[PDB]
């Protein structure tokens, strides 16, 4: 049916340590149905999961490598989906891919996705 | 030897990427390899509000803004910026000149650890829709993107447009799904952009004139060497005065490559557009507490 | 936004749906949701001549016709659908961009409101049978289902069969009961539509080449904004080398799996074939008013 | 042959409230090759359209002018069109023309044309 | 009913190609399916050489020839297209409507079975070539494609280029593989064969001026019916009317057009050339046995 | 003006699917032009490598070249960043960076200050790892003499793997494997078996490391001196040998495997996120020497 | 760092039928990355080719006016480039330049000049 679109903001120069919030913003089709992830990717590798959010807010999967340090969130009203980084280290550096799926999967790629936001640690 | 870090929001290809470009070439060349300029286009770093609060931090070497974005840190600053009381850029770098711009300029570098180096023009913004604007009329109903800047907003909401703060690599995208009616910026930059190829009409509304400092962070700054100083000082020099050339150049030819691609060309009275930022200005004087706006406009 | 409408004769799980799918996904995905494209298969709004004429008047977005099928309103047009006059895909395709197509295509824009936007492969029609097909002799008193249309009506006339006229909706069951004896299709639509189920043979007799055109409606196409239609076209030619490919593989793939499917599969010999169309292809040229097929055979 | 020749009959004097059937009887190229439609024009004014028939008769076209009053019909082994007109009135007086095209049409003029009937519907 | 066949040497999309199905439509309305006209283009029956012995054998019904191309068959009539005899076509229908125009006629219709319905504006030749030809000077060691006339390749000897006679279905490749440096024509010709793809230089020299006369077989003529002569002699008077139009408009348009190709356009002195056919008057009057050179120049 | 005798070069050899296309390149174009453009072949190196060459195209004195996308980074230093070690995923991906305005910056940098004229640019390719010895994983790539071509990206794979790198040109690969001076070596599908290095080497690990386009190059002063007839022709026909040439690799690609192993050629799947490790540090290098990021850019099309 | 330096040395008054050496110091960017170039200027005039040398040394580029008399040479290990000068005579008398491109070039101006170094040649 009607499809998803995701436009990313946030991305900045930060500082290790440093705390950044990325946002996503989503339009097409309803908000409230879709499994709501963020991925990562580096030049050379692949795809890396980060955290994802179920419809109501009430389950949130997250990746080990980020465990403790990053919160996912969304806001059905204002149909937005959020991924708050901290205590962020050079090895964060990535583009951060918003992605929308029916439901959270692991064996393929979220259907829809943005178009990416660059986050950039320092050293 | 030194590396510096310049960020912009501008993209290759833009007259203001073009000049940081030839800066980063000069630098290297008038130092013999001592001052090299890595360059992060883009938006990549963030937005100007952020690369200048970068620089407020040490973590940013050189950046762009233009006099009126200081208004974030500087709110009397803001006052050039007000939509048409910078007539054009030699009465804005009159302003940037006056002993109330050096006073801008000394809490600039004293308070946020901003060295304006040089101001150079980047034009005056215009307006355009996927919608004719003839008139100031034809703008009620437009839902007219603007930065987030408040004298943009303001020129937005007071023409009768709805307002939309969106940042600068939207937009395209933006226009081409009809999310948006309009922007508005200078002609150089909707040719760099493309946007003209995603919207068919420009309204030369003249409404806002665009400098662009070349702000270094001062703790870079002090780290320097004299000859360092005066060789980046001259460069910044060099680069600026041509920058400004470029700049003017393409404003004269660039409605005619417009029109040539098919773009309606709307000259709108703008008398009522300047009537409706009357109260504005006595709004900005009364939240100053000083009287500035005509002090400027007068410069 | 806009959302486009398309039929079809093809059924769900065909290589001609699962492009327009494919289509109807990239036209939303590369204009972020602006262009959605509604698809009717399985002949649901009519054969491809009722949805050609919904187009002319305007009533019908989107369709599939091969470039012969313009015959229909464009008399010359229909010799490239002659049996055996194109050798090959590339040769219809040659036939398509030469500047006999580009008047057929400008004709059918002006006159019947049909912006042809790309064509792709289809395949080449072979037929299939209850009874086996070794020679042309083998055809004589054969119940021969054909589309409605009269080169294949020719084919089967001029090959000694028996037509039958017959909507494709209808030919499954007309094969499974031994109402006809025999259709004939192109191979991927054997295979898609399981006529091999009702079929115990398949005569490779290569006789029609069928191109695929994607035809827009001129009156629809002409309101679309220019980033619509360069997305549109774009689109279009991507899906179009995926479904020429595909059509392509199945081709080269099915004859052994028909095998695999105890389908008796004959060769027969062509040459009596194209013998018996000459008489044809004179009468066509006496008809047009003036000699085409001598020309379309040696592009 | 590649054209289609066409004569109309039928032009008679009739009365208001009045039926008349006209007909058209085609030659030379293949009948059901083309739609057949029915066209009027009084002097000094555009044709109007009437009516229209698909090739096979399954679709049919009329002006609202003319709905529920007039008929269309074909017969494609007389190789023949007929316009029945029930209800009429003195502002269907007007030459009628018979006209071929290969596809029903409204932004042209069909391609082939007899010379017309004329029907006379007195008050 | 009665089919005729009618050849020309011009390709589809040409004035006299577009003329000819004009013709054949009208044929076939204005008889009521009567007469119709086959076409046979592109000169695939044989040039109009070939052609007009077809027509004097009755093998072939119509076809396109000028009045000076009758010269093959009655010399005098090559004085007629000498080059700069004429000035324009009026100059030339005069002399076709004069007495000695009607000899000529009723030579055609004894001798050799052709009868010269009437004959249309078919443009004046210019030169084409891959050098600039500022004046008659610049012609030598020009290869410079001429038909298969006299007077054509007199004009080229006399302008001093080298003539290469080639037929008309070869020149653009000729051109293509710089196998020929020029070539000449009218500008109607010029665009539709578009030998300015070819071609970098267009010289406006105005050397001959084209009539097309519509020839038809006497032993055809005689064999139809009063009505059927009528229709045809109004049939072709009408769309010669059109058809001359249509080559005085693009004969007006043309030089603009090529323009805006990149074409260079030089208007050389023609003086010159006029000069260099003196001695050709001379020889004609001479060889014919009767001056007459003097006779249409003053017609 | 007149016949044109076009010189084109190469490295690969008769009987590899560069010179088959070039050949049929060859074979295209007298044959569209009725005989006024002719194309000349100089396989097998004997002009020089591929560097060399390209320097014979600046100067005016070959015509036509082939070269990889990445490989333009001898002269425009920022181009190399296509053939860092698996930046670009697969062959769409180096299009997209190829048709890119960043591409389209260097393929206009190549114009203006070098005389390359990029027409086209094929898939030749994405490079595997022969060996004499089983490579599982990249642990195996320690001690390991991997013949590399001299080209810095091509030793930056080996370096950061863990080999040792050797560099020379390609005519001497199949000897020195004959001859052991190097324990490996790194090259494509169709490579591998028309230079029948398999021959003599027992393993190929499929590492996917580096992915090869390949443009054809025309001399911008030679292409300024051809009619624009002669120029559509040409344009209509390295496009139409290079769709040929693109799909002739992928169909490789896809059996030459089942091929090898029928050769007894052991190949190993090593797990290649370990050699992803390795090149993010040498990506961070890229960005840092060139003075503007670059890397994740590219992968990001 | 992308940008090459060039330093020259040498210069000197010498006789004709003399021989001289000119070297040229590089520094910045990798040295074997670049075609060594010389060039010499008299006043008014452009500057004359004189030659190059490849990447490796194994390609050399001379002007006719100086070939059998000059050879450049290149030394990869420390960064320099040299011209021997043979049986000069006064034409030769200029500022020689040492340059540095990617790539040897006919067509523009290479890309990175030295300071200049003066060369006399006495009749
Ligand atoms: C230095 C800088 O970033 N200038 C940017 C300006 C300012 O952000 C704006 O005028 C408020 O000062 O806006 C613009 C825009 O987004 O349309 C892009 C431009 O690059
Ligand atoms: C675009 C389209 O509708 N193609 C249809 C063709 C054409 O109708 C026929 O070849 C004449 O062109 O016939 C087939 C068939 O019935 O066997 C089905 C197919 O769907
Ligand atoms: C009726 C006809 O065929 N005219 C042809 C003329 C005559 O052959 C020529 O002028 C001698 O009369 O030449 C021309 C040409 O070849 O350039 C083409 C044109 O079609
Ligand atoms: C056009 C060309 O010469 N390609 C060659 C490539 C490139 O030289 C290398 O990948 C660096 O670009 O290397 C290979 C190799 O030596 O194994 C052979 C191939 O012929």
């Amino acid at each position: 049916g009607s499809q998803v679109q995701l436009v990313e903001s946030g991305g900045r120069l930060v500082q290790t340590g440093g705390s950044l919030r990325l946002s996503c913003a989503a339009s097409g089709d309803t908000f409230s149905n879709y499994v709501m992830g963020w991925f990562r990717q580096a030049p050379g590798k692949e795809r890396e999961f980060v955290a994802a959010i179920s419809w109501t807010g009430a389950n949130s999967y997250y990746a080990d490598s980020v465990a403790g340090r990053f919160t996912i969130s969304r806001d059905n009203a204002k149909n937005t989906v959020a991924l708050q980084m901290n205590s962020l280290k050079p090895e964060d550096t990535a583009i951060y891919y918003c992605a929308a799926d029916h439901f959270h999967v692991t064996h393929r790629k979220y259907d829809y996705w943005g178009q990416g936001t660059q986050v950039t640690v320092s050293s | 030897a030194t590396t510096l870090k310049m960020g912009m929001q501008a993209s290759v290809g833009s007259v203001e990427y073009n000049s940081a470009k030839m800066l980063a070439d000069t630098l290297e060349e008038m130092s013999q390899g001592e001052i090299k300029l890595a360059l992060y286009p883009s938006a990549q770093l963030g937005d100007d509000r952020a690369m200048l609060q970068q620089l407020t931090l040490g973590d940013l070497d050189i950046t762009y803004a233009e006099f009126g974005r200081m208004g974030l840190a500087i709110p009397r600053a803001e006052a050039v910026m007000l939509p048409y009381v910078a007539k054009d850029f030699d009465h804005l770098r009159r302003m940037f000149e006056s002993d109330f711009g050096q006073g801008v300029r000394d809490e600039m570098l004293q308070k946020f650890n901003w060295r304006a180096l040089d101001t150079w023009y980047n034009g005056t913004r215009e307006t355009t829709s996927n919608r004719p604007l003839n008139s100031i009329e034809d703008f009620k109903g437009l839902k007219l993107r603007v930065p987030n800047a408040k004298q943009n907003l303001n020129y937005a909401k007071l023409s009768g447009a709805s307002p939309t703060p969106m940042s600068f690599s939207e937009v395209y995208l933006a226009l081409q799904t009809n999310a948006v009616d309009g922007q508005e910026n200078p002609l150089p930059t909707i040719k760099t952009m493309k946007f003209y190829e995603v919207q068919k009409n420009l309204a030369m509304t003249h409404h806002i004139v665009n400098d662009q400092m070349v702000i270094i962070s001062e703790s870079t700054w002090q780290k320097l060497s004299d000859t360092d100083k005066d060789i980046i000082q001259k460069a910044v020099q060099k680069v600026g005065d041509a920058h400004t050339q470029t700049v003017k150049t393409q404003e004269a030819e660039l409605v005619s490559f417009f029109k040539s691609e098919g773009i309606n060309v709307t000259y709108p009275d703008l008398e009522p557009f300047r009537e409706a930022m009357q109260p504005l200005y006595k709004e900005f004087d009364s939240n100053i507490g000083q009287p500035i706006v005509s002090k400027l406009a007068a410069m």
